């Protein structure tokens, strides 16, 4: 007889448990469902391609320099040997 | 084809958080806590219901806030 | 109460699942960006490599048409 008397008891426990860790779970679901959304990652592969081709460009451009540098001595060492033949007072 | 969520979803339903507890009343929830769901909100012997009786989980957040008895 | 007490655990089993769901959803959106990135500075650095082979190769270009200059220029 006193046995109905403890099933509502547990029953009433219980209920106010799974719906007690339920509010818990439900907060902490909330920052989940925020953090999937995505536009982090779509940033970070768009700020790395800048930053990337940023290299590309200021090291091309660097070594286009040096191929220029190179033949500007190029021409201006050949242009000194034939006034130096030109020279060579005989 | 790439394809996008209307709804939350790495190639389901959104939930409507908990709605609470309504004093000197009841709330009964009919499925779920998710979208498209619906919930009932009843009140004590002797209360009167002042605001909504249903509330939906509209496109995501509650479609009516909690009602009042007395 | 028991009605409202298997109610509550359904619904809790249901958002314990689907918080597992958006967990994974998360670990593996997380590590395909990092793959993704890995693969970006990869392709990256095949690129300044490219860029160092094609000067070193247009350099050591110019010091032969240097040396075959000279020598066309002493016989003529
Ligand atoms: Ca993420
Ligand atoms: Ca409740
Ligand atoms: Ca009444
Ligand atoms: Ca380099
Ligand atoms: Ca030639």
């Amino acid at each position: 007889e006193e046995v109905k008397k403890a099933e509502e008891s547990e029953s009433k426990s219980a209920a106010k448990m799974w719906e007690n860790m339920y509010k818990e779970l439900d907060r902490d679901y909330s920052l989940l469902e925020k953090t999937v959304e995505s536009l982090e990652n779509m940033e970070n592969l768009d700020k790395l391609n800048k930053e990337n081709q940023g290299k590309l460009e200021k090291l091309e451009l660097d070594y286009l320099k040096k191929l220029d540098h190179e033949h500007k001595e190029h021409q201006k060492e050949q242009q000194e040997q034939e006034e130096r033949q030109k020279n060579q007072l005989e | 084809l790439k394809y996008t969520c209307l709804y939350v979803r790495s190639t389901i339903y959104k939930r409507c958080r908990h709605p609470g507890e309504l004093r000197n009343g009841q709330v009964e929830i009919k499925t779920d806590l998710s979208f498209g769901s619906q919930i009932e909100f009843s009140c004590s012997e002797g209360f009167f219901l002042i605001g909504s009786t249903t509330s939906r989980c509209e496109v995501v957040g509650w479609s009516h806030p909690l009602p009042q008895c007395e």
